RNA sequence: CAGGCGGUAGGGGAGCGUUCCCGAUGCCGAUGAAGGCCGACCCGCGAGGGCGGCUGGAGGUAAGGGAAGUGCGAAUGCCG
RNA sequence: AGUGAGGGCGCGAGCGAUAACGUCCGCGUCCGAGCGCGGGAACAACCGAGACCGCCAGCUAAGGCCCCCAAGUCUGGGCU
RNA sequence: GUACCGUGAGGGAAAGGUGAAAAGAACCCCGGGAGGGGAGUGAAAUAGAGCCUGAAACCGUGGGCUUACAAGCAGUCACGGCCCCGCAAGGGGUUGUGGCGUGCCUAUUGAAGCAUGAGCCGGCGACUCACGGUCGUGGGCGAGCUUAAGCCGUUGAGGC
């Protein structure tokens, strides 16, 4: 029995060019140029999920830090208060009431100042 | 309501003729006539015929009146290609691609 | 839950003075004031820093033998295109540039940095046309 | 009034009548859960060290789900190594009823 | 069926290299490992054969579906007559049957049924025995069957 | 001449980008003051044969 | 409950899909087969399988098994 | 089965000119196959560390904490 | 075994499909025609003869988002804007700024490599079969196991 290629080879090229929509020029038109481009975007995904994680942390720290310096002290200390003060809030919520509820954060500088020494 | 004419298998290269069709898109019917009547390009002729055969189809088949017409849209699709060998130096040969067009014109009544 | 993103700002204007301040160590704070990393909601991808006005930029001071041992360079494009410019050569000629230029080198390069540099206004002497905006005597 | 809470690895700022979603918990699609306050701000302010000693957020487990696909994809060039994995993450939607205390 | 020739030279053409157009890399060229003719048969161990034969026969015997006839009155050549005799065994067509007998007449009467397969006694084989829901066997056909196995 | 040659297929977006200037410009025209038909300036209107208000050729 | 899970040459395992056969005098099908175009939906780790809408207009082939011209992106590949 | 073209760095020797990103052995390691991740600006094999998938959560590692660029223009004693 | 190519011996293509029925589009209009517009046939004319289905590259017209102080393996993670589908919450398309980012294959001690291959797309394309071995293995029989050619039967029946 002979089994000609038929539907199969095209169907699989279809499945790709679907994913490749939005790509510039031939990266969305040719299969062979889409699949390359997709590979790349594939690893870029992965590795950026990770990177995204530290980059929101990164942001938060700046904002916490920026809030702190309005109350004289920096961030590098502001932590050490909080840490030996037994508080356990994370940076996201820290940078939250930082922006949103300044009176609570400003309260949090107190426990910190009182503690660190 | 819109009228439509299409001339197919016109033995002239779409690139060249499209240049013309672009000059009259959206223009009034009377506008276009003069623009074609005095365009220094071979295309115009062909474009004109369709444009005139378009107008006729308007009044004689689609009920609409002559003095309201305009190029609602017009385009040039390409068609088959007469392929012909041109002999080159050192006995190599080429292929001359003699293209062809499918000109269309869509005429429309200016409402009001 | 998602991180707060600021809506549109009403950027604070700032006057800052420059007699006696060290060239560099002043600039670095302009730069952070420029970026707006001093503000509690600072966002990396937006103009939302501060407007900065500088008076007495002539009066800027620098240690060492910098005052004429430092040389700024500029590349004209041609063969022999490198021009070399001493420090005060620059000063008493275009005092403005000296602090001006030490800051651009502290702002991120590309579209946003270029925009942020734009908000910095630098002047020799004690004068500035911006009574309009009523700039604040920021006193770092 | 608000509260910080901590369920599943992380922390969130709740509030009564919030549609929030965390990780796959265990109460059947309709039960309840007491969830620990790390700090109870609001009009009051209560800082937890680590945790506020009495306060508690009762939340209504709405139901459980699976997040949209994620195409984990890997590829090393000139070795022809390529893998494709798909990931639907499970979760739970919580109705924030009230903040105790 | 082509020329043996090198279609162009080896080097300096600029085109890739090639041999004769018969090369399976071309269109029209040969097949690489295309199916020649073959003999898909093998000798099954004669013992395993007859062991399968019984095993299948008795399987039906367990199901009850095996019926032993010793005579068919109404049949002689026409189908209708086999069809009326069928009623006795409760052979209505609600179940496919393997009709085994020596009597050519009976075979000829019933073969034209969809729900029935005719068969000479020697022709008993495990295939036909399994594709059929039932089994109906002439008393002395069953003789040779037994005589066959051991 | 060692016979120069294109390095890379000129991209779609790059060729059309070149043809930015190719577009035609419609003829410039004026009514013939008698026949009001369309005609290019400074030429004798082919509809009647008038220019400068005088019949010039017997169209 | 505890622990393992980077990986080329390579070894082992488990799968999906194409063609044809038994299942088939069967079942599906003009109340629309195959193929084609979409999808932001369901299932699977994936290869894939379904579902729905437009096209198309006569074929298709189950559970369970079988046998191969069975899966392309590169061969200065071959044909267009 | 594949392999029988290895390479770099540390150390120990021969060769070389106490030349080479040299060469050849020995003992280690890593790249090879970890051109996946953090530092070293960049930088296969140097320092940190062996990536199953997910997280807008926490501690550290080398390296750093004036702005580009996350963290001290930290504190106490000196020298240039 | 033709066109066509070779003095020649010899080489050697591509080219199937309207529809059940030709009912193959009279007639009018535009045009030199070609080709279109109505009209008519048909179940369908997006079945019109360049005729079933009609993929992909390739070329257009219309629309949405978009771009003229910004340096780029063309992606990606985030935020925002605009335009659609939606109770909702959401979701689709686009992309402004920001973060990050050394194509694919092969050869390689080592490649983004200024080393090889590929203009793009569709189709054809490479570990088979026969005899003989040798391991594992699923079964039959077991101090035994097994038939070959062939003969009898049969027309997908097997038995000697
Ligand atoms: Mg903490
Ligand atoms: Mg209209
Ligand atoms: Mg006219
Ligand atoms: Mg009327
Ligand atoms: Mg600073
Ligand atoms: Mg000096
Ligand atoms: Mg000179
Ligand atoms: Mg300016
Ligand atoms: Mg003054
Ligand atoms: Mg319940
Ligand atoms: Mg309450
Ligand atoms: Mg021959
Ligand atoms: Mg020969
Ligand atoms: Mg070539
Ligand atoms: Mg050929
Ligand atoms: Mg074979
Ligand atoms: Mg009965
Ligand atoms: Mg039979
Ligand atoms: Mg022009
Ligand atoms: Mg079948
Ligand atoms: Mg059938
Ligand atoms: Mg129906
Ligand atoms: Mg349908
Ligand atoms: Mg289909
Ligand atoms: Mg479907
Ligand atoms: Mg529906
Ligand atoms: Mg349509
Ligand atoms: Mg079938
Ligand atoms: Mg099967
Ligand atoms: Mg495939
Ligand atoms: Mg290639
Ligand atoms: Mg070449
Ligand atoms: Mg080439
Ligand atoms: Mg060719
Ligand atoms: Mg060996
Ligand atoms: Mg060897
Ligand atoms: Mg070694
Ligand atoms: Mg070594
Ligand atoms: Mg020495
Ligand atoms: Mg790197
Ligand atoms: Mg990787
Ligand atoms: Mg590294
Ligand atoms: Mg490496
Ligand atoms: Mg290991
Ligand atoms: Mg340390
Ligand atoms: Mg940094
Ligand atoms: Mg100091
Ligand atoms: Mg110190
Ligand atoms: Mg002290
Ligand atoms: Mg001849
Ligand atoms: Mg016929
Ligand atoms: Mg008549
Ligand atoms: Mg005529
Ligand atoms: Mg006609
Ligand atoms: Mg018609
Ligand atoms: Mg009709
Ligand atoms: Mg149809
Ligand atoms: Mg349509
Ligand atoms: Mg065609
Ligand atoms: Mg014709
Ligand atoms: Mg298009
Ligand atoms: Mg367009
Ligand atoms: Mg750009
Ligand atoms: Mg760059
Ligand atoms: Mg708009
Ligand atoms: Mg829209
Ligand atoms: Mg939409
Ligand atoms: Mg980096
Ligand atoms: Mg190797
Ligand atoms: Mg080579
Ligand atoms: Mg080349
Ligand atoms: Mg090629
Ligand atoms: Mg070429
Ligand atoms: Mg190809
Ligand atoms: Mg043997
Ligand atoms: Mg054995
Ligand atoms: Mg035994
Ligand atoms: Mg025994
Ligand atoms: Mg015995
Ligand atoms: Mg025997
Ligand atoms: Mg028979
Ligand atoms: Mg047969
Ligand atoms: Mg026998
Ligand atoms: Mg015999
Ligand atoms: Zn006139």
């Amino acid at each position: 029995p002979r089994a000609k290629t038929g539907v199969v080879r095209r169907r699989k090229h279809k499945k790709i060019l679907k994913l490749a929509k939005g790509y510039w020029g031939l990266r969305s038109k040719s299969f062979r140029k889409a699949r390359e481009t997709l590979f790349a975007a594939g690893n870029y995904a992965y590795a950026h999920r990770k990177r995204r994680k530290r980059d929101f942390r990164r942001l938060w720290i700046v904002r916490i830090n920026a809030a702190c310096r309005q109350h004289g002290l920096n961030y590098s200390t502001f932590i050490h208060g909080l840490k030996k003060a037994g508080i356990e809030v994370d940076r996201k919520n820290l940078a939250d009431l930082a922006v949103r509820e300044p009176q609570v954060f400003a309260e949090l500088v107190e426990r910190a100042k009182a503690a660190q020494g | 309501m819109e009228a439509k004419a299409i001339a197919r298998y016109v033995r002239i290269s779409p690139r060249k003729v499209r240049l013309v069709v672009d000059l009259i898109r959206g223009k009034s019917l009377e506008e276009a006539r003069n623009i074609l009547r005095y365009t220094n390009k071979r295309g115009a002729y062909f474009v004109a015929k369709v444009l005139e055969s378009a107008a006729a189809n308007a009044v004689n088949n689609h009920d609409m009146l002559e003095d309201r017409l305009y190029v609602k849209a017009a385009y040039v699709d390409e068609g088959p290609a007469l392929k012909r060998v041109l002999p080159r130096a050192r006995g190599r040969a080429d292929i001359i691609k003699k293209r062809t067009s499918h000109i269309t014109v869509i005429l429309g009544e200016k409402h009001g | 839950m998602k991180t707060y993103v600021p809506k549109q700002v009403e950027p604070r204007w700032v006057l800052i003075d420059a007699e006696g301040k060290t060239l560099g160590r002043l600039a670095t704070k302009i730069a952070t004031l420029l970026r707006g990393k001093h503000r509690p909601d600072w966002t990396p991808n937006v103009a939302m820093g501060d407007f900065v006005v500088v008076v007495n930029a002539d009066k800027i001071r620098v240690t060492g033998k910098k005052l004429e041992q430092k040389i700024y360079t500029r590349y004209s494009g041609y063969p022999g295109g490198l021009k070399k410019i001493p420090l005060e050569k620059m000063l008493a000629t275009h005092p403005e540039r000296v602090l001006e230029h030490a800051v651009k080198g502290m702002l991120p390069k590309g579209p946003l940095g270029r925009r942020l540099f734009k908000r910095l206004k630098v002047y020799a002497g004690p004068d500035h046309p911006h009574q309009a905006q009523r700039p604040e005597k920021l006193e770092v | 009034m608000f509260a910080i809470v901590k369920t599943g690895g992380k922390q969130y700022r709740v509030e009564p009548g919030l549609k929030l979603r965390v990780e796959k918990l265990d109460a059947e699609p309709g039960a309840t859960v007491e969830l620990p306050v790390l700090l109870l701000g609001g009009e009051k302010t209560v800082v937890g060290t680590p945790v506020v000693e009495g306060a508690s957020v009762v939340a209504e487990v709405l139901g459980h789900g699976r997040g949209k696909k994620i195409l984990v994809s890997k590829f090393k060039a000139k070795v022809q190594y390529r893998r494709k994995k798909g990931h639907r993450q499970p979760y739970t939607e919580l109705l924030i009823k009230e903040i105790r205390g | 069926a082509y020329s043996g020739r090198k279609i162009w030279p080896q080097k300096h053409t600029g085109r890739a290299r090639h041999g004769d157009i018969g090369a399976p890399i071309f269109v029209g060229g040969g097949v690489v490992f295309g199916p020649k003719p073959r003999d898909y048969s093998y000798t099954l161990p004669k013992k395993v054969r007859k062991k399968g034969l019984a095993m299948a026969v008795a399987d039906r015997a367990r199901e009850g579906k095996l019926l032993l006839v010793e005579a068919f009155a109404g049949v002689n050549g026409k189908t209708k007559e086999f069809l009326a005799w069928a009623k006795e065994a409760g052979l209505d067509g609600s179940e496919s049957v393997l009709l085994v007998t020596g009597n050519e007449l009976v075979r000829r009467a019933a073969r034209n049924l969809p729900w029935v397969v005719t068969l000479a006694p020697e022709g008993l084989n495990v295939y036909d025995i399994v594709r059929t829901e039932r089994l109906v066997m002439d008393l002395d056909a069953w003789e040779v069957f037994q005589n066959r196995i051991g | 001449a060692k016979h120069p040659v294109p390095k890379k297929k000129t991209s779609k977006a790059r060729r059309d980008a070149r043809r930015s200037h190719h577009a035609l410009t419609p003829p410039i025209l004026v009514p013939c003051p008698e026949c009001k038909a369309m005609k290019p300036p400074h030429t004798v209107c082919p509809e009647c044969g008038y220019y400068a208000g005088r019949k010039v050729l017997e169209v």
